[PDB]
C-alpha cells in the first residue's frame, strides 16, 4: 500500500501480480522484511564485489597462510573459496547470533513489530524524527532494489559473457 | 467520447469513414488515443530524425571507441542503424523498455479514466493548465503527428521502391 | 484443548503443565501407560535419569579430549572416548569396576525411592533432596526456573550423549575432532 | 534535550542546533534520552579537551623542545631524537606507555566515580575535586581544574560563557590534530599542510 | 502567481505574460505552486544578476589588468591574451578554489536568510533581496554588506524600486543572452560581428588536473 514506506514516486505502489494480498497482513510483514533484509545484503554484496574486484585490500596476512594478496588477485566470486574454514565458521557465527537476536524481539514484525535494527554497536533508533525516518526508509529500500539488479548482474556476467553490456570486457568479471 | 476528446478539426470535422471509435468500449477508444499519440511522436522523432541525418548535421565526434558519428551521417540514416553497435542498440532498447515500463504502470492507466503518458524523466510535462489554449495545443501535437506518420512512410517507401514521390527520389539520401 | 507443540493434535490428558518441560508433546500417547510397572511418574523418573546421565557424559567427554585424562590415566591417549575406555579397562579395571558397583548400591536403593514414592506422594519424580547450596527455599518462580533449565539442557544433552557414542564408536575420532571433519566437508 | 539547544545557540547564532545523524535523539545502555544526551555532551567535551592538549602538545614536540633534567636511572632521555612527535611516541619504552596510560586511568576513574555523574544532574565535563568526595587516601595538595586558585570569584555568567568558547575552541582543534595525523601517513589530504609534515607511515591508533 | 504576471504587465507589454512550457503551473519537487513559482523568479534573477555582473567582467578583462602580483610565484599575471574566456584557465587551481569558497559561503547565506533574519523566498522573502550581514556582524567582525556596503540607498521612495525591479530583470534576461553571444562567439560563432573575440575551452569550467 502507499502509506507503507517502500511506494514512491514513479511506481508506487508497484504490484502488478498483486502479490500483497495473496496472503494476509502478516504476510505482507514477511515479504516487507525479506525485502529490507535482500537490499541490505546485496548493498553489501554490490559493494564487496566492486571494492575486491578493483584492488582494494586489507594490508597484511588474513591468516597463518592466506594474505590479503592472494585474495584480491582473484575474482571475488571464487575468492570466497580460498578463506579458511575457520575464517566463514566465525562469519557464518556472528550472522547466527545476528539473525537469532533480531527474531527474537518481543514483538514479531509479522506480528507488527520492528524490522531487524542494529545489533552490536546497539545504537538505539527509535525517535529519529519520523519524517527523516520516512524519507530515509524509501532510500534504503530503493538503493536495496537497485543493488539487487547489480549483484544479480555481476554474478550473470561473471559467468555468461555479454549478459550486461556495461561489463563486458571488464577485467573483473 | 469521441465528440469530447481533441483531434477534431476544421477540414474533416470528425473523420470516422469505419465508425472504429464507438466499435469497442471507452477503454478501446482509449486505447486508440494512446496508440495514435505514441504513433505521433515516435513518427515526429522519426521525420525529424530522418531530416537531420540527411542534411548531413551530426554530433562530434565518436559515437564508439569504433564508430564515429561522421561514418554514419555519410550513409542514410535508414541504413546507419545497420551500423550503429550491439551494445548501443541495448542501450537504445532498455532505455525505451523502462519507459514503456513506467508509463503503463504508472497509476491510473490510461485505458481506465487516466491520462495518457507523459515524460519520463524528468517528470514535469510542460502542460498549460488552461483548458481553451491546452486542447488547441493538444489538437497541434495530433495532426503534425498525423503528417509525420504519413510522411516517415514516405521516406521508407522513396528508400525501398526508386520513385513513389515526386519530390523525393533524386536525392541520395531518401 | 491442542498441544502447544503439536496444534494439530489434542493436549495429552495427563500433562496439564506442571512438570517443567512441559509443552504437551506426547502424540504416541505414552503418558497414559499404566500396566506394567511403568506410569508418568516413570517416565518422568526415567526422563530425569536420563537427562543428568546424559548430561555428565557430554561434559565427561568434553574435558578428557580437552584436556586430557586425569592423572593416574595418562594410558588413554585417544581422543575416541569409545577407546579410551579400554586403555583404562586395560591397565586399571578395579576403579571401573568400583563405579560400577557404586552406581549398582546408588540405583537399586534409587529404584526403591521410585516404587515408593510412586505409591506414596512426598517424592518428586527424580527428587534426591540433593539441593546442598540451597536454591529451592527462595524463589519458586526462580526456582521452576532451574527445573526447567535441568529439562532444557537435559532433553538436549540426550541428543548430544547419544550422538557422541554413536560418532565415537562409527568414526574411531573422538567428538570434537568429528566436529572439524564436518566442518572441512561441509564448508561452502 | 531542552538545553542543548540552548547551549549550541549560544556556541553559533546562525548555525542553531545541527544533528544530521540526529545522534542527540538515541539512548545507548537504555538509561533514558536525557542521560545519554549528558553521556554525548561529556564525549564532546573529552574529545575536544584531549585535542587541544593534543594540539599545543604537537607543536611543542615537533620543534625541538626536551627539557632537562631526564627522569631514568640509566640515562635515556624523552625521545626527541626522530623527531616527528608520532614516531617520538613509539621511541619512548614499551613500560613507560604504561605509565602515561594508567594515570590518566585515574582521571578517567575519578571522573566517573567522585561527587557527581553526567548521565545523572550533570555538569559534563566538571571534574572532581581531589579535596572532597573521601576516596583517595593519600591526600593529595593540588587539585586537577584550580590548583592555585585561579580564578574563583568569577560569577556563573563568566563560567557559563567559558564552557561555550570550550567547545568551539574544542570543536576546531579535534579538527586540529587530526589534520597532522592525516598528512603523517597520507599526504594531499588536508591541502595547506603539504610538506610541513613528514609522514609517520605506521600506525597512530595502536599504542604499543 | 497573479504577481508574477503583474510584473509581466511592466516589463513589455508590446509582448506580454509569456511562459511557453507554462511553468508558471508546475510544481518542483512536490513542494508545490507557490514555492515553485519563487525558485524560477530568484533562478532567473541570480541568473540575470551574474550575466550582468560577467557582462561588464568580459569589457574591461579584456582592456584592462591590474598588473602588480597576482600570486608568490612571479609570472606576475596570466598574461593576456585579451580573450576574456581563456584567462580563467591559468589563474591557477589555487585561485580557483578561494573563488569557489567565497561563493560557497555567500551563496549559503542567501538561502541562509541571514541565521533566520529574513524569511526563505519559497516561503514569503521578496525573491532579489539578499539577506544583510548584520548578524554576522553583531557576532565575529565588521564586515561590509554584499548589496550596499556604505548606505547610499534607502534614500528612495519606495514606489521607485518596482520600477527599478521590473528594469533589474529587464537588463537581466538581456544579458544573459548578451554574454552568451560571447562566449559562442567562440566555436562556431555564428553573428554579424566579427571581430569580437576567439579561444576554444568552450565551457565548464575547470581545466588540466581534475578527474
Ligand atoms: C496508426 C495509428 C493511428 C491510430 C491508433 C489512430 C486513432 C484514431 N484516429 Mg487517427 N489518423 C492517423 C493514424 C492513427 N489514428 C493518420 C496517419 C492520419 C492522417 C491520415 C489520421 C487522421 C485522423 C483524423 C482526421 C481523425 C483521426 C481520428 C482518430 C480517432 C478515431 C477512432 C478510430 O477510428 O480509430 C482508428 C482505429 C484504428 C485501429 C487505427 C487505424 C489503423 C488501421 C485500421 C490500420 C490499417 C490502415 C491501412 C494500412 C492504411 C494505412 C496506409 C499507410 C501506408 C499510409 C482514433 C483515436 C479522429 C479523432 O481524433 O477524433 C477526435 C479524427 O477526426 N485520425
Ligand atoms: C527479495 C525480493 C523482493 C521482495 C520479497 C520484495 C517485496 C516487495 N516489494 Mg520489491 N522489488 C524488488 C525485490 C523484492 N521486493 C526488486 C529487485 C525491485 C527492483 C525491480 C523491486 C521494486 C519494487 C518497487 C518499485 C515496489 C516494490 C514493492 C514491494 C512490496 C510489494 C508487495 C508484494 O507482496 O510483492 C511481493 C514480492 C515478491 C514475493 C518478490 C519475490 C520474487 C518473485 C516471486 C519472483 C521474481 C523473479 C524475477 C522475475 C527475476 C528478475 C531478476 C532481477 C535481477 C531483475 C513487497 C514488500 C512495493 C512497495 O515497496 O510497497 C510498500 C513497491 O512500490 N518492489
Ligand atoms: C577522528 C574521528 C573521531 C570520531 C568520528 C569519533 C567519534 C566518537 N568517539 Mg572518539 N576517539 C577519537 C576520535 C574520533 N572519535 C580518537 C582520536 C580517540 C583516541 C584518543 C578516540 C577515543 C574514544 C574513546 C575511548 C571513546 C570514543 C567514543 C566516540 C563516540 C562518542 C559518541 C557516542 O557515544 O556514540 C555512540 C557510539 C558509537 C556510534 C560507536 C559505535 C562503536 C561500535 C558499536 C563498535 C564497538 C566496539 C567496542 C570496542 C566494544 C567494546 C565493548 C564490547 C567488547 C562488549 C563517537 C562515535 C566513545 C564511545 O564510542 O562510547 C560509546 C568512547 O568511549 N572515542
Ligand atoms: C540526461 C538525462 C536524461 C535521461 C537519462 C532521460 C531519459 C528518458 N527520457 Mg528524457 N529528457 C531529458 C533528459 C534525460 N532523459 C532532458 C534534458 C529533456 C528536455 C527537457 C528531456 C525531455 C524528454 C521528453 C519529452 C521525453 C523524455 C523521455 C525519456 C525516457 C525515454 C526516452 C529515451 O529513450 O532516451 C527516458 C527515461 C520520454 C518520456 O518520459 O515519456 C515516455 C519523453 O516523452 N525526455
Ligand atoms: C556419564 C558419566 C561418566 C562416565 C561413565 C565417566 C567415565 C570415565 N571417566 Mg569421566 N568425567 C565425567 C563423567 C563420566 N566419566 C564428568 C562429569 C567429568 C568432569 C567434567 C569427567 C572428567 C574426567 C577426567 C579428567 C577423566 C575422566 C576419566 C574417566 C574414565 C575412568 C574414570 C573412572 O573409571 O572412575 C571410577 C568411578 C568413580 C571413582 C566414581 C564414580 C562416581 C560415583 C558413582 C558417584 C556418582 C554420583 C552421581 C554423579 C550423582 C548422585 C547419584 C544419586 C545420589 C542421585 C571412565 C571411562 C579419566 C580417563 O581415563 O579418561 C580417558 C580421566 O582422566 N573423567
Ligand atoms: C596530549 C597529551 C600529551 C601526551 C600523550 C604527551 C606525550 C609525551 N610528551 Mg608531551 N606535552 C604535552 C602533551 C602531551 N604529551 C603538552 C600539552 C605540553 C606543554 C605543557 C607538552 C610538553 C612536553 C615537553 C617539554 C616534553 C614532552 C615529552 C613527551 C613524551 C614523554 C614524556 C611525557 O610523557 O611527559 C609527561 C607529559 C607532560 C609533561 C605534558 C603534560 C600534559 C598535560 C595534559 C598538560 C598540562 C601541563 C611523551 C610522548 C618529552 C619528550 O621527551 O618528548 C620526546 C618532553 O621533553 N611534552
Ligand atoms: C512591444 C514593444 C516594447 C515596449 C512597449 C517596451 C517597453 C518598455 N521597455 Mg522594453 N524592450 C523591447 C520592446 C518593448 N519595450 C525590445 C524590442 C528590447 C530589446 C532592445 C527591449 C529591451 C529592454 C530593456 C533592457 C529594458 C526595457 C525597458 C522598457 C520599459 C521602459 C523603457 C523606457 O521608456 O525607458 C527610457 C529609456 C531609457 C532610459 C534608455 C536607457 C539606455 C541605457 C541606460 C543605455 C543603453 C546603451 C545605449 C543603447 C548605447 C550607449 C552608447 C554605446 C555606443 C556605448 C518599457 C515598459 C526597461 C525596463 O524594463 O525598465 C522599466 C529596461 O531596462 N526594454
Ligand atoms: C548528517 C550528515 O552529514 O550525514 C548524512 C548526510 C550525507 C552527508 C548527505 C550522507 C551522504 C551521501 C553519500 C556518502 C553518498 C556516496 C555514494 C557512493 C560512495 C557512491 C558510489 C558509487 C560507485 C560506483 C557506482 C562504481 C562503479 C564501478 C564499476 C562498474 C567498475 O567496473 C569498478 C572498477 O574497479 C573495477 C571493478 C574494474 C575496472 O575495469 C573498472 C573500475 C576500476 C572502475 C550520509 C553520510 O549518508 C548521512
Ligand atoms: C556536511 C556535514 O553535515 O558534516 C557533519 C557530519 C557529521 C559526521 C554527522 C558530524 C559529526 C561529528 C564529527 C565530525 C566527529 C570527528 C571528531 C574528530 C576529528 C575527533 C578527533 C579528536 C582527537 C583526539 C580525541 C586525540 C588526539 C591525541 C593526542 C593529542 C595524543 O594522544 C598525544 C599526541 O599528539 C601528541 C600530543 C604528542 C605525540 O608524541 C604523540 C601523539 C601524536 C599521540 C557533524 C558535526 O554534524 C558535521
Ligand atoms: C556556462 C557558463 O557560462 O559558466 C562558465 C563560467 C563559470 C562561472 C566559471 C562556470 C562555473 C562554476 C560553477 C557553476 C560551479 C558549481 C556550482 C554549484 C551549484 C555547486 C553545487 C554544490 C552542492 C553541494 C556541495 C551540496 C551539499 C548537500 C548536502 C551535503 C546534503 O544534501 C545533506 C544535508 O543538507 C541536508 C539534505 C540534510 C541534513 O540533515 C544534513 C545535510 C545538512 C548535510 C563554468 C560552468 O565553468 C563555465
Ligand atoms: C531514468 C532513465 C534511466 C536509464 C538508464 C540507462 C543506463 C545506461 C548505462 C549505459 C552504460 C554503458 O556501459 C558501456 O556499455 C558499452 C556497450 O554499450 C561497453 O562497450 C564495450 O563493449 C561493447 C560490446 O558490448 C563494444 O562494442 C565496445 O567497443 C566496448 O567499449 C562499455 O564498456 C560500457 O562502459
Amino acid at each position: 500500500l502507499s502509506s507503507l514506506p517502500g511506494s514512491t514516486a514513479p511506481v508506487g505502489p508497484f504490484d502488478p501480480l498483486n502479490l500483497a494480498d495473496s496472503g494476509s497482513e502478516e504476510t505482507l510483514a514477511w515479504f516487507r522484511a525479506s525485502e529490507l533484509k535482500h537490499g541490505r545484503v546485496a548493498m553489501l554484496a554490490t559493494t564487496g564485489y566492486l571494492v575486491q574486484g578493483a584492488g582494494i585490500h586489507f594490508p597484511g596476512m588474513l591468516s597463518s597462510d592466506v594474505s590479503f594478496e592472494s585474495l584480491s588477485a582473484m575474482k571475488p566470486l571464487e575468492a570466497w573459496d580460498a578463506v579458511p574454514d575457520a575464517g566463514k565458521a566465525q562469519i557464518l557465527g556472528t550472522i547466527f547470533i545476528a539473525e537469532m537476536i533480531t527474531e527474537s524481539k518481543p514483538v514479531h514484525y509479522t506480528k507488527g513489530g520492528p524490522m531487524p535494527t542494529m545489533v552490536f554497536p546497539a545504537i538505539d533508533f527509535s525517535g529519529v524524527d519520523a519524517a527523516t525516518l520516512k524519507r530515509k526508509q524509501d532510500s534504503e529500500l530503493n538503493n536495496g532494489r537497485l543493488a539487487m539488479i547489480a549483484i544479480m548482474s555481476f554474478i550473470s556476467a561473471a559467468n555468461i559473457p555479454g549478459s550486461v553490456p556495461a561489463l563486458t570486457n571488464n577485467p573483473a568479471f | 467520447k469521441v465528440d469530447e476528446m481533441p483531434g477534431a478539426t476544421a477540414p474533416l470535422g470528425k473523420f470516422d469513414p469505419l465508425n472504429l471509435a464507438t466499435l469497442g468500449s471507452e477503454s478501446t477508444l482509449a486505447w486508440f488515443r494512446a496508440a495514435e499519440l505514441k504513433h505521433s511522436r515516435v513518427a515526429m522523432l522519426a521525420t525529424t530524425g530522418y531530416l537531420v541525418q540527411a542534411a548531413g548535421i551530426h554530433f562530434p565526434g565518436m559515437l564508439s571507441s569504433d564508430v564515429s558519428f561522421e561514418s554514419l551521417s555519410a550513409m542514410k540514416p535508414l541504413d546507419a542503424w545497420d551500423a550503429v553497435p550491439e551494445g548501443g542498440k541495448n542501450q537504445i532498447y532498455f532505455t525505451i523498455f523502462l519507459a514503456e515500463f513506467i508509463t503503463e504502470c504508472k497509476g491510473t492507466h490510461y485505458t481506465k479514466g487516466g491520462p495518457l503518458p507523459t515524460i519520463v524523466f524528468p517528470p514535469i510535462d510542460f502542460s498549460t493548465v488552461n483548458p481553451e489554449q491546452l486542447k488547441t495545443r493538444q489538437n497541434r501535437e495530433l495532426n503534425n503527428g498525423r503528417l509525420a506518420m504519413i510522411a516517415i512512410m514516405s521516406f521508407v517507401a522513396a528508400a525501398n521502391i526508386p520513385g513513389s514521390v515526386p519530390a523525393l527520389a533524386g536525392n541520395p539520401m531518401f | 484443548e491442542k498441544s502447544q507443540s503439536l496444534p494439530f493434535m489434542n493436549r495429552p490428558p495427563l500433562l496439564d503443565g506442571s512438570m517443567a518441560g512441559d509443552v504437551g508433546f506426547d502424540p504416541l500417547g505414552l503418558s497414559n501407560i499404566d500396566d506394567v510397572g511403568i506410569d508418568l511418574y516413570w517416565l518422568r523418573e526415567a526422563e530425569i535419569k536420563h537427562c543428568r546421565v546424559a548430561m555428565l557424559a557430554v561434559v565427561g567427554i568434553l574435558q578428557v579430549e580437552i584436556f586430557g585424562p586425569a592423572p593416574g590415566c595418562e594410558m588413554a591417549t585417544d581422543k575416541c572416548q569409545m577407546d579410551a575406555f579400554w586403555q583404562i579397562w586395560g591397565a586399571h579395571p578395579q576403579y571401573i569396576a568400583f563405579g560400577l558397583i557404586m552406581i549398582m548400591m546408588i540405583e537399586m536403593i534409587s529404584g526403591i525411592a521410585t516404587t515408593q514414592g510412586r505409591e506414596s506422594g512426598e517424592r518428586a519424580p527424580g527428587d534426591f533432596g540433593l539441593d546442598p547450596l540451597g536454591y529451592g527455599k527462595g524463589d519458586a518462580a526462580g526456582y521452576a526456573r532451574l527445573q526447567a533449565q535441568e529439562i532444557a539442557n537435559g532433553r538436549l544433552a540426550m541428543f548430544a550423549a547419544a550422538g557422541e557414542i554413536m560418532q565415537g564408536c562409527t568414526t574411531h575420532q573422538g567428538a570434537l575432532e568429528n566436529l572439524m571433519t564436518a566442518l572441512r566437508d561441509n564448508s561452502f | 534535550k531542552d538545553d542543548l539547544i540552548a547551549i549550541a545557540e549560544k556556541s553559533n547564532p546562525v548555525l542553531k542546533y545541527y544533528d544530521p545523524l540526529q545522534l542527540g535523539s538515541t539512548t545507548i545502555w537504555g538509561e533514558t534520552n536525557s542521560a545519554t544526551i549528558g553521556f554525548l555532551r561529556q564525549s564532546e567535551i573529552k574529545h575536544g579537551r584531549i585535542a587541544m592538549a593534543a594540539f599545543v602538545g604537537y607543536i611543542v614536540q615537533a620543534n625541538g623542545i626536551h627539557f632537562p633534567w631526564p627522569m631514568s636511572f640509566d640515562g635515556t632521555p624523552f625521545p626527541a631524537d626522530a623527531g616527528s612527535p608520532p614516531e617520538q611516541w613509539d621511541a619512548l619504552s614499551d613500560a613507560a606507555k604504561w605509565q602515561i596510560i594508567l594515570f590518566i586511568g585515574f582521571l578517567e576513574w575519578f571522573s566517573e566515580a567522585a561527587g557527581k555523574h553526567y548521565m545523572r544532574g550533570g555538569k559534563p565535563g566538571a571534574f572532581p575535586n581531589f579535596s572532597d568526595s573521601d576516596l583517595i587516601p593519600h591526600p593529595v595538595p593540588l587539585n586537577l581544574y584550580d590548583p592555585f586558585g585561579f580564578s574563583k570569584g568569577k560569577t556563573e555568567a563568566q563560567k557559563a560563557d567559558g564552557l561555550i568558547k570550550e567547545l568551539n575552541n574544542g570543536r576546531l582543534a579535534m579538527i586540529g590534530i587530526m589534520g597532522f595525523l592525516a598528512e603523517q601517513k597520507v599526504e594531499g589530504s588536508v591541502p595547506l599542510l603539504k610538506g610541513v609534515v613528514p609522514h609517520y607511515d605506521g600506525e597512530v591508533m595502536a599504542p604499543f | 502567481k497573479a504577481e508574477l504576471e503583474a510584473i509581466a504587465k511592466k516589463a513589455n507589454p508590446t509582448l506580454g505574460y509569456y511562459d511557453p512550457l507554462s511553468l508558471a503551473d508546475k510544481d518542483f519537487w512536490g513542494k508545490g505552486n507557490d514555492a515553485t513559482i519563487a525558485f524560477l523568479r530568484q533562478s532567473e534573477i541570480k541568473h540575470g544578476r551574474i550575466a550582468m555582473f560577467a557582462f561588464v567582467g568580459y569589457i574591461v578583462q579584456s582592456n584592462f589588468v591590474f598588473p602588480w602580483a597576482q600570486t608568490l610565484a612571479g609570472a606576475p599575471h596570466p598574461s593576456a591574451d585579451l580573450s576574456p574566456e581563456a584567462q580563467w584557465d591559468a589563474i591557477p587551481l589555487g585561485a580557483k578554489w578561494q573563488i569557489f569558497a567565497v561563493i560557497s559561503a555567500l551563496e549559503l547565506w542567501d538561502e541562509c536568510g541571514g541565521g533566520g533574519v529574513l524569511p526563505h523566498y519559497t516561503k514569503g522573502r521578496k525573491p532579489g533581496q539578499y539577506p544583510p550581514f548584520t548578524l554576522f556582524r553583531d557576532n565575529v567582525h565588521f564586515v561590509l554588506d554584499l548589496y550596499d556596503p556604505f548606505g547610499f540607498n534607502k534614500n528612495m521612495s519606495e514606489e521607485t524600486k518596482e520600477r527599478r525591479l521590473v528594469s533589474e530583470l529587464n537588463n537581466g534576461r538581456l544579458a544573459m543572452l548578451g554574454i552568451f553571444g560571447f562566449l559562442c562567439a567562440d566555436t562556431i560563432p555564428g553573428s554579424v560581428p566579427l571581430l569580437n573575440d576567439i579561444a576554444i575551452p568552450y565551457s565548464g569550467q575547470v581545466m588540466q588536473p581534475f578527474e
